[PDB]
RNA sequence: CGACUCUCGGCAACGGAUAUCUCGGCUCUCGCAUCGAUGAAGAACGUAGCGAAAUGCGAUACCUGGUGUGAAUUGCAGAAUCCCGUGAACCAUCGAGUCUUUGAACGCAAGUUGCGCCCGAGGCCAUCCGGCCGAGGGCACGCCUGCCUGGGCGUCACGC
RNA sequence: GGAGGGCGCGGCGGCCGAUGCAAAACCCGGGGCGCGAGCCCGGGCGGAGCGGCCGUCGGUGCAGAUCUUGGUGGUAGUAGCAAAUAUUCAAAUGAGAACUUUGAAGGCCGAAGAGGAGAAAGGUUCCAUGUGAACGGCACUUGCACAUGGGUAAGCCGAUCCUAAGGGAAGGGGUAACCCCGGCAGAUAGCGCGAUCACGCGCAUCCCCGAAAGGGAAUCGGGUUAAGAUUUCCCGAGCCGG
RNA sequence: UACAGGCGAGAGACCGAUAGCGAACAAGUACCGCGAGGGAAAGAUGAAAAGGACUUUGAAAAGAGAGUCAAAGAGUGCUUG
RNA sequence: GCGCGACCCCAGGUCAGGCGGGACUACCGCUGAGUUUAAGCAUAUAAAUAAGCGGAGGAGAAGAAACUUACAAGGAUUCCC
């Protein structure tokens, strides 16, 4: 086109299925465009960044959405090789998070066990 | 040099962020001395311009000139406002950068958002002066 | 036999013919203002390229 | 003939040649190293007795570093809030 | 094989050979020969290349 | 007797010192914790309308979603809906992304865009409900845990 | 060589002065002061900050160092630009032609070539078009220069595939480790073939790289552009593998 | 208790373009070397390009007029020189 | 044979997961010189330092006495005086 075409929200607003056929439309008027980059046309100017900034935004919103259908299914059981890799950024804040301190004062002196001041005063 | 613990206080850093303005930083430069009129509308001595403004040449050698503003600059932060010009020697007439400080605002286009920025400093002088 | 085909040494050298090129004028005006005069631009019968 | 000119002139014989890992020519065919970074090898070259030049250059320049320092930045790995919507939100502060 | 597979859903024509020629741009010059049966000129016109 | 040889001044040319500048360096001090096979550090080669470079990015390619700000970007061109606005901007934030080819670099090698293997779906036609072809992504060392077929008078019972 | 008393510069605490109506800086066969170190003042140049005085402090004063770094002489318009058998005439073009380009002429290498190509190497240098700022130690309108464009298309040629000398994962073992020999309980640990049917049968020194020269699955002809053409293209004819 | 890296800050009787880091500028860049490695030179027109149209000479580069500028005794050899 | 459990020892491109490299300023280990000094030089000095190698964190190491002492006994560890 001589103008840009769409805002991100209206593609928000758009189904998977009727993005997915705007892509294949958006990746065939890039090579239009691409055709005139050689002329220099004040048609392809503008429109030739913009296009690739549209093939780019449905990408991102559909791949968003299969995301949060795999949890849904995943919150149940045991789960996650995807939603793993998100939750942590692994391996120094992984052996970091065993929780040690509470689980070693589990079992073994826990009844007294700490300073008084109010507390143990207040409830008996 | 004068107290506090807080960031920013350098004598380098101070030019090194205003020169490059980041948009926050461009927006703040951005404000230009209103006129007196104006002033006591708004209850406020300067404020962020715009595009759709007019403003008037008080300060310089160019002074009396009046014109919107047509450009805003980041890169060297410089404003342009139109009929401040020089003149090339071929007769072409080239715009003369305006720092925002020299020329004094005659007209506003109060939008929304902008519109919100004249509330919420209005209501920042009005705490002080009573 | 060819001279010398391994794609490695190749892409170096289409880089390299593409970086030997002058730098265009207009940019000199959008630097604001400091002499663009590239120097990563060198000729074959003088110096040679390591890889 | 002797030194220098003959020494010049043969040369047909290739040692050093371009290296995958690092882009410099320290590939030492006949012996499969690189002298310049270890081309098959567990470990890259490193070496705290080779001083100021050359450790610069194996610290690069080239990186990219911003994408990982933006996780050290904000600490947690969650944020949530898509203001600014038709209503006029919570959009314009203060 | 890809490029051949590409050429006829996209300009409904058989393309007979493919040639591949490296470029110091860095990228793949193809020559694609094409069919007879549809000529090559009249594909070019709704795709126009000089 | 010019001239020559020499010298100086005045004006210059030469040259880039000096002065005056400095979005930089330098050194000290303070706060902060936070990389990676979930594909790093580092490289390569591409991508901007017009770019050699730096910077940015990766076939979703000087960028995307979302969000903040609230109109610029500019060398020239350009869009005019994106301008009283779910929204300008080499913008900031950037939670949601793509993130090429490589690289610890993992199918196996590598002076090879080298040579295998496996799986996916869509279409075909039934020399079979199979054959053929398609696009994508895997298949390493290391060892734990659980797992199967078992080696073996390893040990016991039970065999004919 | 010691001690003594001073001068000049940079910055800092104090104090006082000076300025776009012309600061600092710089120039000055211009004046004057001090024994000197230095200072003072004028005129010219210049265009934004600076100096004096009292304390404080140094990366604090230069002529050298076969000094370091930058500039510039005499040398010197001097040695030279002398190997390779050698140029010349007319025309074209252009402002300008011993050298460009075309003809004519004279020659030269003398087919182990000063040749037509490939290797290696370089990397666009090839060719067009533009064209003389730098560069071709003369010249120059010419260039292997600079600018702007284009150009390398393969079932059959090479690489690939394959082994060699040899290199190197895997094992065991030293060596913290890097790293090095190199295979082991792949030997009643599984790779390979029937085989579609799940089951049986058979076997090691493995497995890859290693000559773009060894060894080798398979093409010829004509035409074409700036060029190598079995090779790009095309006709016609094949040939090999699946 | 440590801290010549990294990130984000505050300062100094710090340095002032042959100084300061190798690098104020495209710098670990250009370039050098087979490699290990070695490694520069290079900041300042002006308030604003107002970066000298036009006329004239010259093959052109340039010059001379003029225009512009507070100043060309500021013309991208650019402040002082 | 077949040995229910299992005993002992192998094999999965095996089920969910984990390791290498970096950083290496600072730190924790390892391993380890010589120039130099002694106006020579070996013992010694430099130095239980530089080089070499591995591994973590924002701190790390250390850590509640088989201690120090010789006292109306002190009392994990670290750092400063």
């Amino acid at each position: 086109m001589s103008s840009g075409k769409v805002k991100a929200g209206e593609l928000w607003n758009k189904s998977k299925d009727d993005l997915t056929k705007q892509l294949a439309e958006l990746k065939t008027e890039l090579g239009q465009l691409r055709i005139q980059k050689v002329a220099s046309s004040g048609s392809k100017l503008n429109r030739i960044h913009d296009i690739r900034k549209s093939i780019a935004r449905v990408l991102t919103v559909i791949n968003a959405k299969q995301r949060a259908q795999l949890r849904l299914f995943y919150k149940n059981k045991k789960y996650a090789p995807l939603d793993l890799r998100a939750k942590q950024t692994r391996a120094i804040r992984r052996r970091l998070s065993p929780d040690e301190k509470s689980r070693v004062l589990e079992k073994t002196k826990k009844r007294t066990v700490h300073f008084p001041q109010r507390k143990f005063a207040i409830k008996a | 040099m004068k107290r506090n613990p807080r960031v920013t206080s350098s004598r380098r850093k101070c030019r090194k962020a205003h020169f490059t303005a980041p948009s926050s930083v461009r927006r703040v430069l951005m404000s230009a001395a209103l006129s007196t009129e104006l002033r006591h509308k708004y209850n406020v001595r300067s404020i962020p311009i715009r595009k759709d403004d007019e403003v008037q040449v008080v300060r310089g050698s160019y002074k009396g000139r009046e014109g919107k503003v047509v450009q805003v600059y980041r890169r060297r932060w410089v404003i342009h406002v139109e009929r401040i010009t020089r003149e090339k020697v071929n007769g072409s007439t080239v715009n003369v950068g305006i720092h925002p400080s020299k020329v004094v605002v005659t007209k506003l286009k109060l939008d929304k958002d902008r519109k919100a920025i004249l509330d919420r400093k209005a209501s920042g002088r009005a705490a002080d002066k009573a | 036999m060819p001279s010398h085909k391994t794609f490695r040494i190749k892409q170096k050298l289409a880089k390299k013919q593409r970086q030997n090129r002058p730098i265009p004028y207009w940019i000199r005006m959008r630097t604001d203002n400091t002499i663009r005069y590239n120097a990563k631009r060198r000729h074959w019968r003088r110096t040679k390229l390591g890889f | 003939m002797g030194k220098g000119t003959g020494s010049f002139g043969k040369r047909r014989n290739k040692t050093h040649t371009l290296c995958v890992r690092c882009g410099r020519r320290s590939f030492h065919l006949q012996k499969s190293t690189c002298s310049s970074c270890g081309y098959p090898a567990a470990r890259i070259r490193k070496y705290n007795w080779s001083v100021k030049a050359i450790r610069r250059k194996t610290t690069g320049t080239g990186r990219m570093r911003y994408m990982r320092h933006v996780p050290r930045r904000f600490k947690s790995n969650f944020r949530e809030g898509t203001e600014a919507t038709p209503r006029k939100r919570a959009a314009a502060a203060n | 094989k890809k490029i051949k597979a590409a050429v006829k859903k996209m300009y409904d024509i058989q393309a007979k050979k493919v040639n591949t020629l490296i470029r110091p741009d860095g990228k793949k010059k193809a020559y694609v020969k094409l069919t007879p049966d549809y000529d090559a000129l009249d594909v070019a016109n709704k795709i126009g290349i000089i």
